[PDB]
């Protein structure tokens, strides 16, 4: 079952991203960042979540706030990311890691396009390289990101 | 801030 | 900054071994797997068995990813990583070993290998883990 | 489509589990099989979904006899398994399949962990790895049962 | 119980469909 | 015993036939298959002895129709299919004609079954079937020769 | 008989599903 | 991205048929053709069905009408055929699409049976046989038509 | 909707 | 007859 | 007769090619296609026009706009496609449009192959160009010099 | 449905 | 919910 | 002229298989 | 607690 192994690579990528945006969240503001972005072209708004629809128009740091709360109460929900072997992942699973993956990708570009710079003054630059591409080799091999959404890294998602 | 899956 | 890359990918394939160990857990056994090891020539010591050195194993990684003084960094910090991953790196040299055709069966030579290329290339990053130790697979990674 | 050669394989190897349970029909009792299951480590509780849901922990006996009318009984649901060419099979058609054989399975189990050594006595044991094999070889083929699902028999399984 | 019988379940012919 | 599993073999590969069958029977017709055949080299002429006695040599349509009817009747007969006295020289009959159903597909409609993309159904039913009467010897060589050369492949 | 064994042309060739065989 | 693709192609065999039924128009009437068919064994009964939901048998002439007019209604129908990038697709979008090619289908099916002599004494076949062997292998490579459906032009298909 | 060899020379 | 234009890209 | 066969014709290989453009159009930049080119050796610049002389230079994406704005108000045109007979000089004005089309094409093959490919749109760009080529070969509606910077590629498609 | 918690094998 | 130059590193 | 003329193309390594 | 003294690596080649 294709299940389990979806399951642990979105743990792992969510626990990459908040790693790497934890090295340059000081660097990334409301000053710096009024918006979420990810370059000039590409703007998000959060919504989806059950408590907020309207999307919300906020800073990359509440719009990744908000984001990453909400991914991790998801990872916690037995019924969405079984714990046990006795319990089978639900009808939806595969339609519920993609939106996770979707958003969690946005963190990827936001941080390319505005951070970059701070990252390479932290000699961070191989493993944020390290860890998109793991991230692209992933979601590509089993279509979990509709490729109109991955727009913002096209150039440097070929070069991978 | 990282999280592990269960071992068994 | 490398402490905490380190961290992160420890807790990244703890969960990544556990799943994968996850798919052969019941054909793993005190009958099929008396002993660690890696193969006739490569024996582990925690004697016990390759079922229960694992379980030995998680139950005592899951205790130090827990420890908020080890990982909330401390000075053996490192020394602390580079022992967890040394051990994590036998169960990868046990399932090729001794449970690669069960892998297959259940179509999941993939996902070791893909676990298993990411995971190397990280211990190698940084030089976690000697030579000597990864000897067992010794094979395996040059043509990856 | 692939439906009416998966209804027809549904139906030929129901025949064939009745068939083969049937010579051993003798050998399986309460004393003997208190429960269902495959082994010490596997036992299964019988729930349909329109009498029993709560599973019910029960012999092995009755769980096949739960089981043998609760399948044909779909068999015989023209709704399902149409008898016509102008009746559509239902759109969850594969789902309900995939179900049935999942729980023919556990017959299989049963049979090869507890009762071997009455087959063997009857030398009957080719058409039971007969039935098995191409059993096995027909859900691997269209995934129709999940590997989990399977771990009561993967070393035999392996060495066919 | 004693529901031990091979049905030999027939599906309909190819004419009768 | 062993007539138990005959019989149920016997229904299953019924049902197989019946099903494969029915993914061409509508390219099966009487201006494509004229007669019941295996190639050109091989007719068969519809008999079961009680109604027909004089083999009739109709078209394969009419053949296959006349056969499931016949072979379905017997498998409906409780006192063949539950033994009788004769119930192997029964179904040693009923397998060697639904053989036939399977060497007329091969031989002018495996086009069509390709294009529908049910060869590999057609041809892991065809192999079970034919490694089951030969374990029990329930068909002769001489009866199997329209698909001889496939049979040795298998 | 029931079964009726011709003598064909020469100018018959294999049959389609065995080259499939091939 | 794949739904674009679908699109386009639906729009272009749609335009296609038109044109080929256009040069045989004079060749399809009431008296010629007074049922829709493919053949003495098939014939075809005309629903929308929301503005007609019981089948209606009339003429090939004028269904071809109800054919035309309806499915360029929906090509028209901006929620379901976008025409900014910024709307997405409905969540049936392919069904609606496996309903129009079906239909679209029949058109080649009457054509080829009744009135291929037509097309040949115009000097048009290689124009139909191109456009038809187009839509045959866009149809099939993501399974657009069931097979019971295409049985009125199977050993053409076969040939081609 | 639906409901219960002469073109086809033109290909052999 | 209707020759279905799509629409340009530069619209779309 | 033709005619009507090489009007539906132009008129689906304009939407399948504004489709497939459209697949790439944000990767097709100013910064990345200063010019409107086929490979290093095939340049084109925009002309409408009459006295055809000193034509535009443009950029790839401005030179795209500017050629399908053109194709369209022509395919718009009932005194050129009757929705009436065709006009005489039909022919010359649909090579025109068909020679035009092919060149997008061959941008899209020469500067953003790679972005096809990863956007998985490899085997639709190719089955449109297959059958685009094809629909070309059987009038010569473009002469071989114009499909010169695809000639390696029609071989293989063949 | 189930929850976790071999002489034959040895004839293969 | 949806709608520069550090590509240089990469030559 | 609308048409200009002034390592091989990356594209048709794709094909080569 | 390691000490000295290929069935899987034909999958590679
Ligand atoms: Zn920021
Ligand atoms: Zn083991
Ligand atoms: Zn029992
Ligand atoms: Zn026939
Ligand atoms: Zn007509
Ligand atoms: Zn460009």
């Amino acid at each position: 079952d294709l299940n389990e192994w979806i399951a642990v690579n979105t743990v792992d990528f969510f626990n990459q991203i908040n790693m790497l945006y934890g090295t340059i969240t000081e660097f990334c503001t409301e000053a710096s960042c009024p918006v979420m972005s990810a370059g000039p072209r590409y703007e998000y708004h959060w919504a989806d979540g059950t408590n907020i629809k309207k999307p919300i128009k906020c800073s990359a740091p509440k719009y990744i706030d908000y984001l990453m709360t909400w991914v991790q109460d998801q990872l916690d929900d037995e019924t969405l990311f079984p714990s046990k072997i006795g319990v089978p992942f639900p009808k939806n699973f595969m339609s519920v890691a993609k939106t996770i993956l979707k958003r969690l990708f946005r963190v990827y570009a936001h941080i390319y396009h505005q951070h970059f710079d701070s990252v390479m003054q932290l000699q961070e630059e191989a493993h944020l390289n390290t860890s998109f591409k793991h991230f692209i080799f992933f979601v590509q091999e089993f279509n979990l990101i509709d490729r109109r959404e991955l727009a913002p890294l096209q150039e440097l998602i070929e070069k991978l | 801030p990282q999280v592990q899956r269960p071992s068994f």
